[PDB]
């Protein structure tokens, strides 16, 4: 979210760190429970909202 | 069987009760008070004001050339809702063509009217200012532009009122550079319960006198209250010497039915809004023909035809 | 378009929303004698899956039916008469010379006939030839609390 | 398209009440309420000359003898 | 074919139905109301098939001592009266 | 709210040079149109190929 | 099958419970052979 | 690949297309297709069935 | 012959029958045709 | 949250964690869920 | 799914046939028309914004796009007619210009697949030297087989005029829609690159269809109905102040649907006409704290009207005041596109 209003503004673009489209999909652990692995997901043909 | 005795007919003692007033007379508008008049006859009254009595419209239009943007039925259509200034009675009716179909127009039964404008480019325009009437020549067909022809005697008929459109500011249709409006209306007599651009009147309709009477006599800001919850006029808080405020209905053919009051909660004891069973508040609004005087006259004048016509056809029986 | 009466609607179960209806035309005699007989609208009056009526006056109708036999209303001669003749129409239906009518349930000071009087007006003008009068006792839906 | 001329409700004619609306909110800086001057008291007449939206202006530069 | 008489008509001419073609409510109504104030008739009311065609089944019951033809005569008579009332109150209102 | 009026009338009458009047109609195009640039730049086809 | 038309269709209350609507399209084309006797030859006669 | 990207709607409304053209859509013979956007399974992610 | 239009640059063209359809100036390959002077009656209905 | 502790068995007082602990067991079966649900709308019922 | 104003009043599978239905109103689509040769096409000669818009309808600018017209509804049961979901439709508004759809059929003849095999192109458009009938043909088609611009087409008629080369008769192919059709344009396809002959026409035939009984009206919130009888202007019930309603809808049929929303959309058209405002009607920004009807009502009872949104209306046929008001709307009817192809 930082580096993305950054861009927005006045601050200059560099290379993107984290792109805004990225969803960090973490997991968390939980009995009888779906499975935990952080999923740091990138492409597209995705939905984004 | 079971008849009252009071309602028995006389014509004495009807005319008699019957009362009229004009509140307001224009050359467009008029407001008039019947009374003693059963609903009936008021009903029969508003229905030959919208419906029964003729007026000249466009029925035909015969077009030679449109090549415009507006579809042509569409144009035909829009052309016949305009209105006519000529006087309906000074026409015939139209014998309506059965098979053999052509030969059925003559002077004294239909008027022609004729326009064309070809919209063509002006140069003089500095810039781009899409207005676009400065842009182009004749760009708006308006209505004026709809020039009456005469035929034959019609010249001298009707020589002291020429048979115009009512509004010659109306718009008939829109045009660009190079396309052409060319068409003459056939303009004949109709009776509006065929048709709706006949009835002369746009809006005739009356209203039953409402009747505010207040039971109890409020007080104070209460007075403010009732004041405001009419429009006003036809609420005062009386100047009375006694006490500090309270409230009267002063004139109430102003106030609409609207029964603002009864939603409130302490109100609703005090006031009733009834309705005087035999008091009747006509508004005519013309809506380019005739005076309303005349309206409302011919419009009597008509039920009384209409009843002399179905007493001879009986009278044959 | 066609054109059909309420009453038979909840039989076809159609909404009327713009749901279209074949109509057919039985061209011999023998056909449209034995339709006319045997199937003729008002002689399938009772759904065979059970005895309950199938058809039925319906939403205007019956609400402004609890609003005229409501016994807050009264009619004048005028509306009684007019009224009457508007539930008959003898002449396209046929069957009758003159219209009997009912005395006025309250007299003086003024005649004013109830509702209800109106309801047996009608039940008596499409009385049979000679038939005994109907009588009946049986409960109402809208619950009288 | 062109404004829809004789109101449907009422009868009133609003041919002639449109350009002489447009001019209103165009340069008097008035709101909604200026077509009250312009004599519609009802709210039939009323729903006519004010959300009436002109599709012709857009649909005449549609020439096909444009001759550009 | 203006008014004529359906054929359910009592050779007594006692309850006619006349049946006024292109006529609506309008005159119907007033007709009626007209016709209820003569005391001698015992039935008038007014009703139409189907709007579409426009005819308009009337329907009188009278007194046995005078038919129903001149009674619809006197009321509509009556009801012309009635309009010249009106005309004349009318026209006195103003110049 | 207000009824828009003059706006679209000068709308209509002299269409915007600038820039495609209502945006969102795009923004609400954009995944198919987005998805062929991608096809022709952002290296699709090559990369199949 | 043969002289079977269709429609959607709309409500009316003035008719009766009987009787339907038939629209003019309907009645002028759907057609019905009717014998012809002694006493309606009058009514086939106009109709013809 | 079409000739009307980034064309303001003044160069549409002169050619034949209406002001507000969204684009995005196939002609074929005429009759304007268009590809459904159909729904996978989410990519690269390790699910169970 | 008649008279069309050319779509695009919208010039008269006078094609005759059996002919190479095409603008003669513009190299477009459609033409309208043009609405001629002729006497439709359209009730006002 | 009365109903559902009550089913569940747990007082209204009851410890937070303690509480979606149970809730956790709860619906990752499935018949013990058309319980919970037949108590629930019981109470809802009643309420309504 | 957004432009349903209170789309948040209404019994969701009611929303669900709104939004479904309004997917088929016919409404301007667009306005480049005069180049689309798409086969049918169906334009709303004169369509309105609504007097209830989410402000999300004006962002996203449909203003260009309108879809139908503003009609005072009167809720009320009096013409008999209007029950089990249909309506009535008020004939002078009906004939004053109430939604006047055209129909647009652009149909082509291509001479190009009629030929067998074998010898090289033969056919053509127009009339082969040699007689050509009076009749109709010369009526209609002008010399060139193509037929006059704007001649009224009747079903049996021709519409193109073909001939082989080998029988040097012409040939002919008629309108076969049954229907009567006008002719806007005609485009005579040019093949391809060039070099070639008209081998293709392409006419647009403008039907032109009013409000016939049995064309479906719908409001913005799933009350799909008929046109039943178009009843009378003048034996309409009518108010103190004189508008007719111009089509009437069945009290019957908000029960059982839970449309209370089209209630509160009347409440806020009879508001927005009156003081020249455009009620914001966006889902969700109305709370429980005070209701949507409360604010709306205020707005009223500024204006004059009733704060219940009723008025008093005397009846058309008898002249005497209805016993109980009766309930007058403004709201947005979205004509429907199943008139008489379907029927
Ligand atoms: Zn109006
Ligand atoms: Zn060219």
């Amino acid at each position: 979210i930082e580096y993305a209003v950054k861009l927005r503004n006045g601050t200059a673009t560099e290379p993107a760190k984290v792109p805004l489209d990225l969803e960090i999909g973490y997991v968390p652990p939980s009995h009888n429970g779906q499975y935990p692995g952080l999923y740091l997901f990138s492409n597209p043909a995705r939905m984004v909202r | 069987y079971y008849f009252d005795e009071d309602n028995i007919w006389d014509l004495d003692k009807f005319k008699k009760n019957l009362k009229v007033s004009i509140t307001s007379l224009d050359q467009e508008t008029m407001v008039f008070e019947i009374s003693g008049i059963d609903a009936s006859i008021a009903n029969a009254f508003r229905r030959i004001l919208i419906a029964e009595i003729p007026t000249l419209a466009f029925e035909f239009v015969y077009i030679i050339n449109n090549t415009s943007i507006i579809q042509d039925e569409v144009l035909s259509h829009r052309i016949g809702l305009v209105p006519i200034s000529a006087d309906p009675d000074m026409f015939k009716w139209f014998q309506h063509p059965l098979p053999g179909q052509e030969a059925t127009h003559t002077d004294y039964d239909t008027v022609v009217f004729s326009l064309n404008k070809k919209c063509e480019f002006n140069k003089n325009a500095a810039t781009d200012e899409k207005d676009p009437k400065r842009l182009y020549v004749n760009s708006e067909v308006y209505s004026g532009d709809l020039i009456w022809k005469p035929q034959g005697r019609q010249e001298e008929r009707f020589a002291d009122n020429p048979i115009r459109v009512v509004n010659p500011d109306i718009v008939v249709a829109k045009l660009r550079p190079g396309q052409e409006i060319d068409l003459e209306a056939h303009a004949i007599l109709g009776i509006g319960q065929d048709h709706a651009k006949f009835s002369p009147v746009a809006t005739a309709s009356y209203r039953l006198l409402p009747t505010i009477h207040i039971l109890s006599p409020i007080e104070g800001e209460d007075a403010v209250k009732f004041q405001k919850c009419f429009p006003k006029g036809v609420i005062e808080l009386e100047e009375g010497p006694d006490g500090k405020k309270q409230a009267r209905v002063a004139d109430v053919r102003k106030d609409t039915v609207s029964r603002e009051c009864l939603r409130h909660p302490e109100f609703a004891d005090k006031v009733q809004l009834g309705r005087v069973r035999d008091h009747y508040l006509f508004s005519v609004e013309s809506t380019g023909i005739m005076k309303p005087d005349v309206l409302f006259i011919k419009s009597i004048a008509v039920l009384k035809s209409k009843c002399l016509a179905v007493k001879s056809s009986l009278q044959n029986i | 378009t066609i054109r059909m009466h309420y009453a038979n609607c909840n039989s076809y179960n159609a909404d009327f929303d713009g749901d279209e209806m074949n109509m057919h035309f039985p061209q011999s005699t023998n056909a449209r004698s034995e339709a006319q007989f045997i199937a003729n609208t008002d002689s399938q009056y009772l759904v065979p899956t059970s005895g309950d009526p199938l058809r039925g006056l319906i939403q205007d109708h019956v609400v402004m039916g609890v609003w005229l036999t409501c016994k807050d209303t009264f009619y004048t001669r005028d509306e009684y008469q007019q009224l009457l003749f508007q539930a008959l129409k003898p002449d396209e239906t046929g069957m009758y010379g003159r219209i009997k009518t009912l005395p006025p349930a309250i007299q003086r000071p003024g005649i004013y006939w109830t509702g209800k009087q109106i309801i047996s007006s009608v039940l008596l003008n499409l009385k049979p030839s000679d038939r005994p009068g109907l009588n009946l006792k049986s409960k109402a839906k809208v619950p009288g609390k | 398209m062109i404004i829809p001329i004789r109101c449907f409700s009422c009868g009133k004619v609003i041919g002639d009440k449109w350009d002489t609306y447009l001019t209103l909110l165009q340069e008097d800086n008035t709101e909604g309420e200026a077509l009250d001057k312009l004599g519609l008291q009802r709210y039939c007449c009323r729903r006519m000359i004010l959300t009436h939206v002109d599709l012709i202006e857009k649909l005449l530069c549609y020439n096909p003898l444009s001759k550009q | 074919e203006k008014i004529i008489i359906l054929p359910g008509h009592s050779a007594d001419l006692t309850s006619v139905t006349f049946q006024i073609q292109k006529e609506d409510h309008t005159l119907g109504n007033s007709l009626r109301y007209v016709i209820m104030k003569n005391p001698e008739v015992e039935f008038c009311g007014y009703s139409i098939p189907h709007p579409s065609e426009a005819k308009m089944n009337f329907r009188i019951q009278t007194a046995p001592s005078t038919t129903a033809v001149d009674v619809l005569r006197k009321g509509l008579d009556d009801l012309i009266d009635l309009c010249d009332a009106v005309t004349e109150k009318f026209t006195e209102q103003l110049p | 709210m207000s009824f828009q009026t003059l706006e679209r009338e000068r709308t209509f009458k002299n269409p915007p040079k600038d820039g495609t009047s209502f945006p969102d109609l795009q923004k609400a195009v954009k995944p198919h149109v987005d998805s062929f640039n991608a096809l022709t730049n952002a290296g699709l086809l090559n990369y199949a190929v | 099958v043969n002289y079977a038309a269709r429609s959607v269709i709309s409500p009316d209350p003035n008719i009766e419970t009987n009787e339907i609507g038939v629209p003019p399209v309907f009645a002028t084309k759907l057609t019905y052979p009717e014998p012809v006797t002694l006493y309606n030859f009058n009514e086939m006669r106009n109709a013809v | 690949r079409c000739h009307l990207e980034g064309l303001s709607p003044a160069e549409l409304i002169a050619h034949k297309e209406e002001s507000e053209e969204m684009g995005g859509y196939f002609i074929v013979n005429g009759i304007e297709k268009l590809i459904r956007m159909l729904i996978l399974p989410k990519r690269n992610h390790p699910t169970a069935i | 012959t008649m008279i069309y239009l050319c779509a695009d640059c919208g010039a008269r063209n006078t094609i005759q029958a059996k002919e190479v359809i095409r603008c003669r100036e513009c190299g477009h390959r459609v033409m309208y045709k043009m609405r001629t002077k002729r006497m439709v009656q359209f009730e006002a209905r | 949250l009365e109903a559902a502790s009550e089913y569940v068995g747990l007082s209204t007082d009851s410890p937070i964690a303690l509480l979606n602990a149970n809730l956790e067991e709860v619906y990752r079966d499935d018949e013990k869920l058309q319980g919970l649900d037949a108590a629930m709308k019981g109470k809802m019922n009643g309420l309504t | 799914a957004n432009m349903t104003p209170f789309s948040d009043f209404n019994q969701s599978p009611r929303n669900m046939y709104q939004c479904q239905m309004g997917k088929q109103t016919m409404g301007t689509p667009g306005t480049a028309l005069r180049y689309r040769t798409d086969n049918k096409l169906y334009r709303l000669q004169t369509g309105q914004t609504p007097v209830v818009r989410p402000k999300l309808h004006n962002t996203y600018g449909l203003d260009h796009y309108p879809n139908g017209t503003n009609a005072v509804v009167a809720v009320i049961s009096y013409t008999g007619y209007d029950m089990e979901d249909a309506m009535i439709l008020n004939k002078s508004a009906h004939e004053r210009g109430f939604g006047y759809g055209t129909v647009y059929k652009g149909e082509s003849f291509d001479l190009s697949q009629k030929r067998r095999r074998g010898e090289p192109v033969v056919h053509h458009f127009g009339f082969a030297p040699g007689s050509t009938p009076r009749r109709e043909w010369l009526q209609k088609l002008d010399a060139d087989g193509l037929p006059f611009i704007g001649i009224k087409l009747e079903d049996g008629d021709p519409i193109v005029a073909y001939y082989d080369e080998s029988t040097g008769q012409n040939f002919i192919e008629t309108y076969h829609g049954t229907e009567p059709g006008f002719v806007d344009e005609v485009r005579l396809l040019g093949n391809d690159v060039g070099d070639s002959e008209c081998q293709q026409i392409h006419v647009k035939l403008r039907i032109t269809r009013s409000p016939i009984i049995g064309d479906k009206f719908s409001s913005r919130h799933g009350q799909k109905g008929i046109c039943s009888q178009k009843w009378p202007t003048v034996d309409m019930p009518f108010t103190e102040s004189g508008m007719q309603p111009d089509i009437i809808i069945n009290p019957h049929a908000f029960p059982s649907r839970m449309t209370i929303g089209m209630f509160i959309e009347s409440l806020a058209g009879k508001a927005g006409a009156c003081h020249g405002l455009a009620q914001d009607s966006t889902p969700f920004i109305y709370s429980e704290q005070q209701t949507a009807a409360d604010y709306f009502g205020e707005q009223l009872v500024k204006a004059g009207y009733n704060y219940h949104g009723n008025e008093p209306m005397y009846s058309g046929i008898t002249g005497q005041e209805m016993k109980a008001d009766i309930y007058i709307g403004v709201v947005y009817y979205q004509r429907l596109r199943h008139m008489v192809s379907d029927k």
